[PDB]
């Protein structure tokens, strides 16, 4: 955060009514929009996998894309890093791990677990403000989901409200 | 009880290896010429008859010899099966064992005795040493695990690794029998736990050709002609 | 005396500044030191039981105590102000005319006479003030040594015992110490102790921009040790940080935060937690920083290591609030700050902590301190608003009680029993703390009410069932443990408890569970820990003596386990209850017509489902059924005699004998004359009538010390069993027992004799004054016992019958340890529990106890007794002495009379007096009860004193006779020269005091036994009179073996002494093993012992050397390796020298195991102690408080400043001149070898890289030519020695020749620049800095911090310009020696011999980078090639 002074730090997290301060850590704007961008970047690209086989689907640039934030989100959600996380969870985050659940076949063919690495993030340091937020996206039924989704969203929703007890 | 450690590691076999890492130091040494043998003997016992045959070192046929570091009582089980083995083959073939034939042969029974859980491993670390025409003078390590190695110099049991830098550093390929006697002399000399090296401490021997070429001889030295290599090194505890 | 203390108006005016001026009158001093308005008050809450006015004898004047207390203080201060905190120099008394001791250093043990000597050593005379603290001293000195204690803790420069000086102001500021805060009356007296001191200290522990000046660092474990003592000394004076100075918390939070990043995390949450203090002004509150520690808790995954100090954050600050607002001061400390719902949280700080607490008893096990982890939650209960507190307690323990459950453990079973307990007993730590506010004041309503209790019962009770059945037994405990504290709440719900415990103890024994053990034993556990509340209630105690009986008929010589459970069950019952009939003649009841009918109704109506609350009875009937239950003791007890003697014959455990024998003697204090009576006729006709001592080895101790203790409490007894005794004696003995010889063992036929003989022995241990009326008969017995056995084992026995009958006549001790006394005392009859939790538990007319204090007549008895058995066994001995034999028969003859000189020694050992040899002041604060009087002038016109001494000397004159004929005549029989060492340990160590046979089981009740089965959290004495009986005895028993023993020789001493040290060589194990443990004992006894010893040592294995004499060397070798002679070796530079040359022949002695021993001793010395040359850095607070207002004190530090320095140069003058000989012997010596050789570069490597030694440029070339040995581990130990030596030299420059420099703070070197970071466009500053490789303005090494949360205070930094030394020509001479030794094939050898070494082990060496940044700096310097 590398706050001017120490009153301006103590000042701006006096700042929220709810007693609890700023997080620790912040994405400055400039690389908050770059890593948002990687996000568009694969939903730009999804209709390049439309028809395709797993076999070459594990050739195509969406895959690399993917296969690189997947190595991104699983480092990130180690050690001092999962507070940089919890912003991303549900605009781009959770919506791309479930998008990864669907291709099961190219999880077996490069050695990808979105399953364990989502049911896991639920056990992430998450704010009283994004619990709200959390909770209204875990809470959105679309009929779009898989059974596979489907239960991996209650599998979330189960490390979930056991971490939120 | 030989199972496996969550790391794909036998308990059992780790302490094995603690056991022989006290159990007196032996080095062998493979010259141009001929194979040297050197083991260093806790002496802490007065009445121990010293000038008994043997304790360290031992006969397997005509051309090979051993050191043991490790139990004695579980060495001699070996050794007798090795010494059967090496007049099985000769009684066979009507030729003399091999050095690897039989050096493996004791690595294959000692790994045996870590696989099956009604067996403790035994706690055995040889130094083997001997001439075939097949490779010429051969120096070989095997191990409680029944893994075995191939050398040129070798130390095992206590204070291994001061010994191998020490041979790392002055061995040559090219030496002959009298400068791997001076060589094991000094490195056990420049490694011994005990203030000085002296002819009841260390027991010896060579593997040597002599002057007739159908000749290969094994010295196993008595007590007084160490002490004669002893006083030509400068080892030289003398009047 | 140096002192000057010998002067009365010094000692007046000294009295006078440490405010110890005490008024004359015992009564006006006792009342004026409680007086919150008073010049002496020393205490807060007057002692409810003053355990020292129940002594039998006067005790030390409270003028006195004080005396004692200003001759430590003036010492304690001329210690600290000569500024040798580590002690080592030992200055001689000696030293005083240019103008020896052992122990106290590390684990140190108190002399405690003020004699004429004086030490000069900080940590003698605190362990002095240590032991002082036993006695009160006014609250103005108080302050003055608590604030001597912070600085002296604070020191820097030396090696200083900062683990018991920390102590030492923990002592000081107590918080609990009689029920008095000694930190609030300390902080209204007006302490105020130095923050910024304390914070500079560990900001050493911060990253500093140079590795190289990196004073400490964590992971080192000395390091980490120092962190974690000064992190708790930063603790326990955090209160003392001034409140008007209103910047002090914001500033020191300022400094703090900004040095907070991931590197220094370890280091800054610890010193935010430990330094910041609580101080709630206007405008700064130390809450205001909750949203700053919920940042940090609140961003990161459950860490053991970052959530212990945030719970121990806001747990403190919440009992700090929650106590100012119970206190009258809030309306000065707390104003503005509300106590809400839930304390000072806010309601989403409260359900992150809620969240947090089930976060790790159900999910990841991150806890490390389960009291801290609770105290925010038990602090937040607002007693008026308390239901959404209790609502979220209610759903943490639904989350977590499946958890519990016993067929569910794993990684969280240890988390959860541990918060349980931890949360019920803070909860009744807080409850009785407020219940205490309350009792003397007001009740301010976020006091918890009744209805908190019922509610924390309600939530509690099902998790301590479910926990108490655990398969983990320890884990159990901690669950069985919570019932005591619910209990003691006195909730409306306790009936739920009581019933439960009930239910399951006659489901048990009953036999309902029998195929379930945890459940008989939990159960049994259960009741155990209730039996003291079951006892107070007037219907669950109509059950009690059912159970007793149900218990002592289960009781069970298989099971052990169950036995011991039971037994503990026994004890419990019998340590609370009157074993009494209280039946008024009511002829009308009976147990079997009114107790038992009424336990099957309120049994059957529990176990149908009804509470206890729905049984409803008469108290006449009540009161009947409970009389009734009155009546039943003496079968009860028929059956415990009948049970003990079937564990006669069991294989049992000591610890399980020893609470057998424990339960026995607690039953025969509980019984009053009539059941006892019984009792005591019951267990002398089944000892008599037995069929119970077959087996090989008996428990005699079950029957025989049951025996002793009918004696103890009535005299009357032992005529007629002790003449019973000795008639059976006398009828084996004509049997033939005994004669038949055995050793090691004693034989079946010898059983019946052996129980006899230890009945006898115990039995005369306890007969007391009773024993005149027989005294003649025992006498002329014991000389026929003597005469006619002469079995070496029943030798140890038979002898054994003296000690215990000379014990009894000179003996203090109490005889009294009854529940109610003399059958006639003024409690009612309704007294079923012990008096425990009444006020009246104190009173002095129930604890009325009596004693036995020796008489003239017993005295006289004692001394008749120990002067005719001795001259006896003399006179016998003398007799064989002429005409040896090598007969079996003659040995254990002469081994019978020197064990029976062995124990007339011990037991007539409290006749004896340590100071006799001075005669032909000495304040002892101890006064241990002596029968000639404490006096000097008392002792010697006294005619028995000499009387007593002249024997002493007589038999140790003897020892020196049997010496020389054993040692000429026997010399290879082991037996008898052991025998003869025991005699030697016995009479150097039994001066006035009895230490054979202090720890063996006695006819006494334990006191830590009885402390487990009273003590209760939170409670103030809960105790019987039992208990306070045995610790009143417990108190006299500890003045007595805290009494010293130290002294100088009178040349017996010496001869014996030298005798011992003679054995103590000798070549046989079972000889020289004793007598090495004689000579460990013998110089604890002796003043200046260990000269004497080494003086001899010394000699001898020169003398050994020299002669060859091999086995003789060795046994010299291990006597050098005991750890009080080798920790005195270290400290003793005058014999080392010579010491040290003489291990370096032996290490070419080649036989044995001979060298190895040397190599071993010799690597010891290379851990031998410098002395710092004046480097002491220190505050003057360490010692102005306790400077005393006279001139001559001045003059005094000064001549021991002088003095002590030249000891630590002449010190310092040995081990240089110990260089340069051990150089020379490196040098000269072509052919050493190589451990010899490597045992003179490590030495020399010690001595050359401490900064007080002077640079030596023929030590640089010595070391650096071993080179040539080509040994690859002398190699390695080169490179590491240059480095050191040259590491030194460079810091030297740095430092500029002031060594202080680098033992302080506020200095940092010429090539280190603060920069302000609070400047108005740092933040951009630094970031175009960090990206400059061009042109740097300035450099950070090592790890930076400042910054990464905030910005705004001082950062170290390293210049750009280059590292040129200021150094002077011995320091240029030496760089310049090893710059033209560092040569390139030099460098060339060295490294081909470093990468041949790392072959097999591929590391990367830190110490090898930084032998090339050395290289590289003798290059840029100019003095390599």
């Amino acid at each position: 955060p590398s706050i001017s002074d120490p009153t301006t730090l103590l000042e701006a997290e006096r700042n929220d009514p709810d007693g609890l301060g700023l997080p620790l850590k912040s994405v400055p704007e400039k690389v908050d929009a770059y890593i948002k961008k990687q996000f568009e970047i694969i939903k730009n690209l999804e209709d390049s996998v439309v028809g395709l086989n797993p076999q070459q689907f594990i050739k195509t640039d969406y895959f690399y894309r993917t296969s690189t934030i997947f190595y991104w989100i699983k480092e990130m959600a180690r050690g001092p890093n999962k507070v940089l996380l919890v912003p991303y969870l549900v605009d781009y985050v959770l919506p791309f791990l479930i998008g990864l659940v669907k291709h099961k076949d190219v999880c077996a063919l490069a050695s990808l677990d979105p399953v364990r690495l989502y049911a896991g993030l639920g056990y992430m340091p998450i704010r009283k403000n994004h619990v709200a937020a959390i909770v209204d996206y875990v809470c959105s039924s679309n009929v779009a989901l898989s059974s596979n989704q489907t239960k991996l969203q209650l599998a979330f929703i189960q490390h979930f409200l056991s971490a939120e007890l | 009880t030989t199972i496996f450690s969550p790391e794909g590691r036998l308990y059992q076999v780790e302490y094995a290896l603690e056991s022989i890492s006290h159990a007196g130091t032996a080095i062998g040494i493979m010259a141009s010429d001929g194979i040297v043998l050197a083991a260093e003997r806790k002496v802490t016992s007065t009445l121990l008859e010293q000038d008994t045959s043997t304790e360290k070192l031992y006969k397997l046929n005509d051309k090979i010899a051993v050191a043991v570091a490790g139990l004695t009582a579980d060495a001699e089980i070996l050794i007798n099966t090795a010494r059967i083995h090496a007049q099985n083959y000769l009684k066979t073939y009507n030729e003399d064992i091999p050095v690897e034939i039989l050096v493996r042969r004791l690595s294959d029974i000692k790994q045996g005795y870590t696989q099956h859980g009604g067996l403790r491993p035994f706690g055995v670390s040889f130094i083997y040493a001997g001439y075939d025409d097949r490779y010429g003078y051969q120096l070989y390590t095997s191990n409680p695990s029944g893994n075995y190695t191939g050398w040129k110099a070798i130390s095992v049991g206590a204070n291994t690794s001061a010994a191998q830098t020490l041979l790392q550093m002055d061995y040559k390929d090219d030496m002959k029998v009298d400068d791997a006697i001076e060589l094991a002399l000094k490195t056990l000399s420049k490694t011994t736990d005990s203030s000085a090296l002296t002819y009841d401490r260390l027991e010896f021997a060579t593997i040597r050709k002599g002057a007739n070429d159908g000749e290969v001889y094994q010295k196993i030295f008595k007590p007084q002609e160490i002490k004669d290599i002893l006083v030509k090194t400068g080892i030289t505890k003398k009047d | 005396l140096f002192n000057g203390m010998d002067s009365t108006s010094l000692l007046n005016e000294r009295l006078q500044h440490y405010t110890l001026d005490y008024v004359s009158d015992r009564a006006q001093h006792m009342k004026n030191i409680y007086d919150p308005s008073s010049r002496w008050f020393s205490r807060s809450v007057r002692p409810e039981f003053p355990i020292e006015e129940f002594l039998p004898y006067k005790t030390e004047s409270h003028e006195d105590q004080a005396k004692y207390l200003c001759h430590v203080l003036v010492n304690l201060y001329i210690a600290i102000s000569s500024l040798d905190i580590q002690g080592l120099i030992s200055i001689s008394s000696k030293d005083l005319a240019d103008l020896d001791l052992a122990g106290p250093d590390f684990n140190a043990t108190g002399k405690i006479t003020a004699k004429s000597a004086t030490i000069v050593n900080v940590n003698h005379w605190t362990n002095e003030l240590k032991n002082c603290l036993h006695f009160d001293f006014p609250v103005a000195l108080r302050k003055s040594l608590a604030t001597v204690y912070y600085y002296l803790s604070l020191v820097q420069g030396q090696k200083v015992y900062r683990q018991m000086h920390v102590d030492m102001f923990e002592r000081l500021v107590s918080l609990d110490d009689d029920r008095t805060n000694f930190t609030e009356l300390l902080q209204k007296q007006g302490l105020l102790l130095d923050h910024q001191i304390m914070l500079n200290f560990l900001c050493e522990f911060l990253p500093y921009p140079d590795p190289d000046y990196a004073r400490y660092e964590l992971s080192s474990k000395e390091d980490l040790q120092l962190f974690r003592l000064l992190l708790k000394h930063a603790h326990n004076a955090k209160p003392f940080f001034d409140k008007s100075k209103e910047s002090l918390l914001v500033d020191t939070m300022n400094f703090l935060l900004s040095s907070l990043a991931p590197s220094t995390m370890m280091a800054v949450m610890p010193i935010v937690t430990s330094v910041v203090p609580y101080h709630y002004h206007i405008h700064s509150k130390i809450i205001d920083y909750f949203p700053f520690c919920y940042s940090i808790w609140s961003s990161v995954s459950a860490n053991v290591a970052i959530d212990t100090h945030m719970y121990d954050f806001v747990g403190s600050i919440s009992k700090d609030v929650h106590n100012k607002i119970l206190s009258s001061e809030h309306e000065k400390d707390v104003v503005g700050v509300e106590f809400g719902e839930f304390g000072i949280f806010t309601d989403d700080q409260m359900t992150f902590m809620f969240n947090r607490l089930q976060g790790h008893l159900r999910t990841d096990g991150q806890i490390h301190s389960y009291s801290r982890t609770v105290k925010p939650f038990v602090y937040a209960i607002n007693g008026s608003k308390k239901d959404r507190f209790f609502e979220k307690l209610v759903s943490l323990a639904k989350a977590i009680e499946t958890f519990i459950h016993p067929s569910n453990n794993g990684f969280w079973t240890k988390p959860n029993a541990k918060f349980v307990h931890a949360f019920i007993k803070s909860y009744h730590g807080r409850v009785k703390y407020e219940e205490d506010i309350c009792a003397r004041g007001v009740t301010n309503g976020i006091c918890l009410t009744s209805f908190c209790h019922e509610e924390i019962v309600e939530i509690f009770l099902n998790i301590i069932s479910l926990g108490s059945q655990n398969k983990n037994p320890d884990i159990a405990n901690y669950y069985i443990s919570c019932f005591a504290y619910l209990l003691e709440l006195d909730p409306s719900n306790a009936y739920l408890i009581y019933d439960k415990i009930l239910i399951d103890l006659y489901d048990t024994l009953a036999d309902q569970f029998i195929n379930s053990r945890h459940r008989i034993i939990s159960s049994l556990k259960q009741f155990t820990r209730v039996i003291r509340f079951i006892v107070m209630d007037k219907l669950y105690r109509v059950h009690i003596t059912n159970v007793l009986s149900m218990l002592v008929s289960k009781l069970d010589m298989n099971d052990t386990n169950l036995t011991s459970n039971l037994i503990n069950g026994i004890v419990s019952i019998a340590a609370f209850i009157p074993i009494q009939d209280l039946t008024g003649e009511d002829d009308y009841i009976s147990f079997e017509s009114d107790t038992l009918p009424l336990v099957q109704q309120h049994f059957y109506h529990i176990k149908c489902g009804e509470s206890s609350k729905t049984f409803r009875v008469d108290d006449e009937l009540l009161n009947n059924a409970f009389k009734a239950s009155t009546t039943v003791f003496q079968s009860m007890l028929k059956v415990y005699v009948e049970k003990i003697f079937q564990l006669v014959d069991v294989d049992l455990e000591d610890s399980l004998v020893t609470k057998i024998n424990q339960t026995t003697m607690i039953l025969q204090e509980s019984m009053d004359d009539k059941i006892f009576n019984y009792f005591a006729s019951l267990l002398q006709r089944n000892f008599w009538s037995n069929d119970s001592f077959k087996e090989k080895d008996p428990n005699y101790e079950l029957v025989t010390i049951p025996l002793a203790a009918l004696v103890r409490r009535n005299n009357g007894l032992s005529k007629e069993l002790v003449r019973t005794l000795l008639f059976h004696i006398k009828e084996q003995i004509k049997r033939g027992a005994g004669s038949v010889r055995s050793t090691s063992e004693i034989q079946q036929r010898d059983v019946k004799l052996v129980l006899y003989l230890t009945a006898l022995n115990d039995v005369l241990r306890q007969c007391h004054e009773s024993l005149l009326e027989y005294s003649d008969e025992l006498i002329t017995f014991m000389k026929y016992l003597y005469d006619n056995v002469t079995n070496p084992p029943l030798d140890v026995i038979t002898s054994i019958v003296i000690h215990s009958a000379l014990a009894t006549l000179c003996t203090t001790e109490i005889t009294d340890c009854r529940l109610f006394p003399e059958d006639s005392k003024i409690p009612e009859k309704d007294r079923w529990g012990g008096l425990q939790f009444d006020p009246r538990r104190f009173d002095k007319q129930h604890l009325s106890f009596q004693w036995h204090v020796p008489s003239s007549d017993e005295i006289t008895l004692s001394i008749s007794i120990l002067e005719s058995l001795s001259e006896y066994c003399i006179n016998n001995v003398e007799e064989l002495m002429k005409a040896p034999r090598h007969d079996s028969e003659y040995g254990d003859m002469i081994q019978k009379y020197v064990l029976v000189m062995t124990h007339t020694l011990s037991g007539s050992s409290l006749l004896f007096d340590p100071d006799f040899n001075k005669y032909r002041r000495d304040l002892d604060i101890y006064t241990c009860n002596y029968y000639f009087g404490n006096t000097t002038e008392e002792k010697l016109q006294n005619p028995q004193y000499l009387q007593v001494h002249r024997v002493r000397a007589r038999i140790g004159h003897f020892f020196h006779k049997l010496y020389v004929f054993l040692s000429t005549n026997f010399e290879n029989n082991t037996n008898m020269f052991q025998i003869l060492l025991h005699g030697l340990k016995v009479w150097f160590t039994d001066l006035g005091q009895e230490t054979v046979f202090n720890e063996d089981p006695n006819a006494f009740i334990d006191v830590d036994f009885l402390e487990n089965v009273q003590s209760l959290s939170h409670v103030n004495e809960p105790f019987t009179r039992t208990n306070f009986a045995i610790r009143a005895n417990s108190l006299h028993q500890s003045r007595v073996l805290l009494h010293s023993t130290n002294r100088k020789a009178s040349k017996l001493e010496n001869l014996l002494l030298v005798d011992i040290i003679q054995l103590a060589t000798s070549l046989y194990p079972d000889i020289y093993k004793p007598a090495q443990g004689t000579l460990v004992h013998c110089m604890k006894q002796l003043v200046g012992s260990y000269g004497v010893v080494i003086n001899k040592i010394i000699p001898s294995l020169e003398k050994a050397i020299k002669d060859h004499d091999y086995m003789k060397i060795q046994v010299i070798l291990n006597v050098l390796l005991i750890k009080k002679i080798h920790r005195k070796l270290m400290t003793d530079y005058k014999d080392i020298g010579r010491l040290i040359f003489l291990l370096i022949e032996c290490c070419r002695v080649n036989e044995l195991e001979i060298g190895m021993y040397a190599d071993k001793i010799l690597t010891d010395i290379v851990i031998g102690i410098k002395i710092p040359s004046s480097v002491c850095v220190i505050s003057d607070q360490a010692f102005l408080p306790l400077a005393p207002p006279d001139g001559t004190i001045n003059l005094q530090v000064e001549a021991v400043k002088l003095a002590k320095k030249k000891k630590r140069e002449y010190y310092l003058s040995l081990l240089v001149d110990l260089q340069d000989k051990l150089l020379d012997k490196l040098d000269n010596e072509k052919d050493m070898g190589w451990k010899i050789r490597m045992f003179i570069l490590r030495f020399v490597t010690q001595i050359q890289s401490n900064l007080e030694s002077k640079p030596d440029k023929r030590a640089v070339f010595s070391i650096i030519s071993q080179i040539s040995t080509k040994h690859p581990e002398i190699i390695h130990l080169v490179v590491k020695s240059l480095l050191s030596t040259c590491n030194k030299i460079i810091s030297l420059s740095d430092y500029e020749y002031d060594i202080t420099r680098a033992y302080k703070n506020e200095f940092n070197p010429s090539f280190v620049e603060i920069l302000d970071t609070s400047t108005t466009s740092f933040p951009k500053t630094f970031t175009e800095e960090m990206n400059n490789f061009d042109n740097p303005k300035y450099f950070i090494d090592l790890r930076a911090y400042v910054g990464w949360l905030c910005w705004g205070r001082l950062m170290y930094v390293m210049s750009p310009k280059a590292l040129k030394l200021n150094l002077r020509e011995n320091e240029l001479e030496v760089l310049k020696t090893a710059g033209h030794l560092l040569t390139r094939e030099f460098l060339r050898d060295v490294t081909m011999n470093l990468v041949q070494d790392n072959e097999t082990r591929g590391v990367f060496s830190s110490g090898n980078v930084s032998f090339f940044s050395l290289v590289i700096l003798l290059i840029s310097s100019g003095f390599c090639e």
